């Protein structure tokens, strides 16, 4: 299959991919806050992160 | 030889094939020596075995934003072309959009000189290069000097049947007249402009006398395409001067 698919590309020809492309957190906020302040927003961050995933009916 | 099997392929394969491994893609690329030596069998056994490395080097190259695998992209290419010359040799009534396809693959590939002969390498054991005088054209307009000065006199000596490092004193070629034309714009990019100048008055004036006898329906093709050559001329003989 990827043989098959290496044909296709090849049948397909040569392209620019400069012609493809035009037709087609934590140390930042680390480096002005406190982190005493920035640490539970991490925290928060994660605990987002789980509770909108099902995975919470779990935990 | 792997250097030596890339010029070989214009000239010596049967040597140089037998010092590059075959566990490398450049192995069944130059084995397939066998469409030298019309081994279609062979030819598509290695052009298979050529797609598994060639398979195992787009599954790294896919990693860099698909950025270098352009490289290994043109791989593909190559390989799908050495069917068609497996292809255009074995069948007449298919080799007449053989050419065209090829024309059409080659027209989406990147301006770039080695990509470009590396092509022409493939297609040439089928196709004289002469023929093709279309595609030389376009290799003559990649660049100012077609990479370097001798590149652009090497496919003005192919284009025209004519040597200009013995031959430049030679009155105008009769080859058809877009080649004079390229032959002459190469020549004004050169210490030979006022030359140059000479000359393409000269090629104005037997276009000319062609598009004379040219006054006819059965001729009118030419005597149209002749108009634009005369006027790129005209226009130049305006510049130029």
């Amino acid at each position: 299959t990827r043989r098959e698919a290496i044909r296709v590309l090849g049948l397909l020809g040569a392209l620019d991919p400069y012609k493809h492309k035009v037709n087609i957190e934590m140390l930042v906020n680390m480096g002005n806050l406190p982190l005493d302040e920035f640490y539970p927003a991490v925290s928060m961050v994660a605990l987002m992160r789980i509770f909108r995933d099902q995975s919470l009916s779990h935990h | 030889a792997r250097m030596a099997a890339a010029a070989a392929w214009g000239l010596s394969m049967e040597e140089y094939t037998c010092m590059i491994p075959r566990d490398t893609h450049d192995g069944a690329f130059y084995r397939a020596l066998a469409l030298h030596q019309d081994l279609f069998s062979l030819a598509q056994q290695c052009i298979d075995k050529a797609r598994d490395l060639l398979d195992a080097e787009l599954t790294a190259m896919a990693g860099e934003s698909y950025s270098r695998a352009y490289g290994a992209m043109v791989s593909c290419h190559m390989l799908s072309e050495l069917e068609e010359v497996i292809q255009y040799k074995l069948v007449p009534e298919r080799r007449e959009i053989i050419r065209q396809i090829w024309w059409e693959r080659l027209q989406g590939c990147q301006r770039i000189v080695e990509d470009w002969q590396k092509i022409l390498m493939v297609r040439s054991l089928v196709v004289s290069p002469h023929e093709d005088m279309r595609t030389w054209l376009k290799y003559a307009s990649l660049c100012g000097k077609s990479g370097r000065l001798a590149l652009a006199h090497k496919t003005l000596v192919l284009l025209l049947g004519v040597d200009p490092s013995r031959q430049l004193d030679h009155p105008l070629p009769t080859v058809h007249p877009q080649v004079t034309y390229a032959y002459m714009k190469n020549m004004w990019k050169s210490a030979r402009k006022i030359d140059a100048f000479q000359h393409m008055q000269h090629f104005v004036q037997t276009m000319q006398q062609q598009a004379q006898h040219a006054i006819a329906t059965e001729d009118q093709q030419h005597k149209q395409e002749l108009h634009k050559l005369m006027a790129r001329c005209f226009l130049k003989l305006g510049e130029w001067q």
